[PDB]
């Protein structure tokens, strides 16, 4: 009785960021909740056709071919990580499709003249940069180093960090990059005497970077690392056959490094459009999962997928027209684009708004690894300039280290005897 | 009928269409000669050309349409712009296709764990590192500095250079890297007494680097620059901080390094002709189309495709519906065995990478002149005397 409308999806179950493991049951939950309600789509039905993209553009290309050239006509695609998202979003203008990501954080995906029909619920990764500049200004650091991986997400984050950090009077003295092997840039960092290091790379690559860091002795009391807080909580103890450094050596190779992450979940206990608070959502998701939340990848991005499905459903209800969609005409797709561009509703992850800048969240969690575990050491709100410092960060010597130790004009005095 | 998927920019609207339009006469000559001599006895080579305007969207659309609507293609041939080439090359393994490019020179494609089915007849731009190593050994320059722009291609070229020198006794004294303005970094290079500088930067940044070198007085009789040579001809006066006389005074004597278009021997190639005769017939075939640099590499690529299809049919079952893993593996193992003297030298593959000749060129008074070659198969560097010169009497020493 209800005419089924189809959406395509690509969930990364492995690879750089295995977010599919916890963002796919969230999409299942959201689809069930929006199909049970008779107010949203009284005559249609949202159905899902998904593939495991493994977060690499090759299998993503194969599965995009299988999606766009098979039985059900799709009205929207939902890619996962930033690579697949960029590929699909720059390839989807030929088929006149809308692309709505849930876990894509590449600052380069904010270019409207290049990705014209692209939406996302994930915040842009430029939000970590003001937090990093604030932590540099607080601790009085003026010259930092970088070791990134040459993926467009990290390149864009580093560019934005550059124009941010140049605005407050801080300079990036040394820039290193690598595609699949970090040994050479790590030893160049060691040979160049870098102190404050900002690493922009995935976890399965952070393990290799830090094996090479341990073999170079680029750690201890003189070096401070600024990583990304979206890795697993035991990413350094995980057995990995590609690295030679054992677990006990790597546990001390990375010790006292700062990480930043966004909250992604509404801290208040008010009820959203789905009539469900954040606690009930998290509890239902945990009951729906197969393993514990701490070891299920992508648990912190499930509300983003929930809100993405709900926003898609609300924008389709605003137009309520669908089976007349084919990959040739531009009327239905730009109608849905105009419907989504003006979306505004209270989701499980806050006020969901599809703005161009991609920054609808404000609070940034700041952590530090102390004794093999992460401990929160502050919060930051970039707009109102609020730093809810908790005074918990530890250091070897009570005070944070300093790069480029300064000269000291010591006087010589006549011997008093 | 052995259908081949040909992807290359043929559209006039794109600037890179010049490459495809100048290459087409060479591939036409090669296929017509293969048909005349009838190398593939019962079959015939069918090259299907699908236009990709170097847009990732249009390139992926053309690839998909050729996969679905077109015939059962055995291989992919072409790929000129790096974006589309990377997109296709990473995904080839899903359709068990094998690509052979002739214009994609980026060093990232050399990774045979992300691009297992990709091959190249043109030397990548990180194959100039052993050439530079032999050039350094030729003048006893055992201490060099580097100035590297921080994008992917140059970062990978530098990360390969540092591994080429490992084992030798050439130590990289100072290592530098810049993103937007190199002035801050040329000062750090000067403040450490670096005499020989290996630069890996772009064409627009080269003018800035040479202006900052003139201001820092990093030139003259005791400094040597070794920068890439793939810059377009007359790239200095096209720029419009330092007036052109100082820019020319700062860049006089830099040694560019780049691959060589055609061979200079007279030994008969696999086609039965010599490189001079091939160049003559190519130049008299195309009437007004602009001459490209990859026409010899396209000739060699078509001959490689013909020979590998021949030696793959020799070991043979033959149908290919993009599901045949065995046929893909057979074509891979047959392509690994390519060894013949083409028009651009001997065609040998080392893990998908062509072992060719890298030429050296030196910016004399107002023009670049050839000053030597490096044959990577024999690992020999010969410097054409009477050409290379230095502002001082002897080569500048570190
Ligand atoms: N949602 C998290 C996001 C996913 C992505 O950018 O593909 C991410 C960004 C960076 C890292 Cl290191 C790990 C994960």
């Amino acid at each position: 009785e209800r005419r089924a409308v189809y959406i395509g999806a690509l969930f990364p179950m492995s690879g750089g960021w295995p977010g599919g493991q916890a963002c796919q049951p969230a999409v299942e939950m959201a689809l069930e909740d929006v199909n049970s309600r008779r107010d949203i789509l009284p005559d249609y039905e949202l159905k899902l056709i998904h593939h495991d993209s493994k977060c690499d553009p090759g299998q993503a290309t194969k599965y995009l071919y299988e999606l766009l050239y098979n039985d059900p006509i799709k009205i929207i695609l939902m890619p996962g990580c930033s690579s697949v998202s960029t590929l699909v979003a720059e390839a989807a203008r030929m088929w006149n499709l809308i692309v709505l990501s849930y876990g894509s954080s590449s600052p380069a995906l904010s270019n409207r003249q290049r990705f014209p029909t692209f939406f996302r619920t994930h915040p842009s990764a430029t939000l970590h940069n003001p937090t990093r500049v604030k932590l540099f200004e607080k601790w009085g650091w003026k010259k930092i180093a970088t070791i990134q991986q040459t993926t467009e997400v990290f390149t864009s984050t580093l560019d934005d960090l550059e124009e941010r950090v140049k605005e407050a009077g801080i300079e990036i003295t040394f820039r290193q990059s690598f595609f699949s092997d970090p040994a050479v840039p790590v030893k160049n960092l060691k040979r160049q005497d870098a102190r404050i290091i900002v690493g922009l790379f995935y976890e399965t690559e952070a393990r290799k970077v830090f094996c090479e860091v341990y073999k170079e002795r680029l750690f201890g009391k003189k070096y401070v690392w600024f990583l990304i807080g979206w890795y697993a909580d035991n990413w350094f103890k995980i057995y990995d056959p590609s690295i030679n450094c054992t677990v006990d050596e790597m546990t001390e190779a990375v010790e006292g490094h700062i990480t930043t992450e966004i909250v992604m979940l509404n801290p208040a206990n008010t009820r959203s459009i789905s009539n469900m608070t954040s606690q009930e959502f998290v509890e239902k998701l945990t009951k729906r999962l197969k393993r514990h939340p701490e070891e299920t990848g992508g648990f912190q991005e499930a509300p983003l997928a929930y809100d993405a499905i709900w926003a898609l459903a609300l924008a389709l209800n605003k137009t309520s027209r669908l089976e007349d969609f084919n990959y040739n005409n531009q009327t239905i797709t730009d109608q849905i684009y105009r419907a989504m561009n003006s979306s505004s509703f209270e989701g499980v992850s806050g006020h969901v708004v599809f703005d161009a800048s991609g920054s609808r969240m404000a609070w940034t969690l700041i952590e530090q690894l102390q004794g093999g575990s992460y401990k929160k050491i502050g919060y930051y709100d970039s707009t109102k300039d609020d730093l809810s410092w908790s005074k918990t960060d530890k250091w070897i010597g009570g005070s944070p280290p300093a790069d480029q130790t300064l000269v000291i004009k010591t006087f010589r005095f006549l011997s008093q005897k | 009928p052995l259908s081949i998927m040909g992807l290359m920019p043929l559209t006039k609207e794109v600037a890179k269409g010049s490459i495809g339009r100048g290459v087409l006469p060479a591939v036409e000559l090669a296929i017509e000669q293969i048909r005349n001599e009838s190398l593939l006895r019962p079959y015939f080579l069918d090259l299907r050309l699908y236009d990709t305007e170097c847009d990732n969207a249009k390139g992926l659309k053309a690839f998909y349409d050729a996969i679905k609507y077109g015939p059962n293609h055995l291989m992919v041939f072409g790929g000129v712009c790096p974006s589309v080439t990377s997109i296709i090359a990473e995904s080839l393994q899903g359709w068990n296709l094998v690509q052979l490019s002739f214009a994609a020179t980026t060093p990232v494609l050399a990774d045979k764990k992300k691009y297992p089915y990709f091959f190249r007849t043109v030397p990548s731009d990180n194959a100039v590192n052993p050439a530079i190593l032999k050039l350094l050994k030729h003048y006893q320059w055992k201490r060099v500095g580097t100035l590297t722009q921080d994008v992917q291609r140059f970062s990978e070229v530098r990360n390969d250079l540092t591994g080429v020198l490992y084992g030798e006794d050439i130590e990289i004294s100072d290592t530098e890297s810049f993103s937007n303005d190199p002035c801050t970094s040329v000062k750090k290079l000067k403040g450490n007494d670096v005499r020989i500088i290996l630069g890996q930067f772009d064409q627009n940044m080269a003018a800035k680097v040479f202006c900052c070198a003139y201001e820092e007085n990093m030139y003259g009789s005791k400094y040597q620059w070794i920068i890439p040579g793939w810059y377009e001809p007359s790239w200095w006066e096209q720029v419009h901080r330092c007036l052109r006389k100082n820019l020319l005074a700062a860049m006089e004597g830099y040694i560019g390094v780049d691959f060589e278009p055609l061979s200079s021997k007279q030994i008969k190639t696999i086609s039965g002709k010599t490189p001079q005769q091939y160049e003559r017939e190519y130049n008299n075939k195309r009437s007004g189309v602009g001459p490209s640099k990859f026409h010899g590499y396209a000739y060699d690529g078509i001959w490689v495709i013909a020979k590998t299809l021949q030696r793959a049919m020799e070991t043979l079952i033959q149908d290919f519906n993009y599901t045949d893993h065995t046929l893909g593996r057979i074509i891979l193992n047959a392509m690994n065995e390519t060894n013949f003297f083409g028009v651009t030298g001997q065609v040998v593959f080392r893990n998908g990478e062509r072992m060719g000749t890298i030429k050296f060129t030196q910016f004399q008074d107002s023009r670049e002149v050839k000053v030597g070659e490096y044959n990577a198969v024999a690992d020999t560097l010969e410097i054409i005397n009477d050409t290379i010169r230095f502002q001082g009497s002897e080569p500048p020493k570190d």
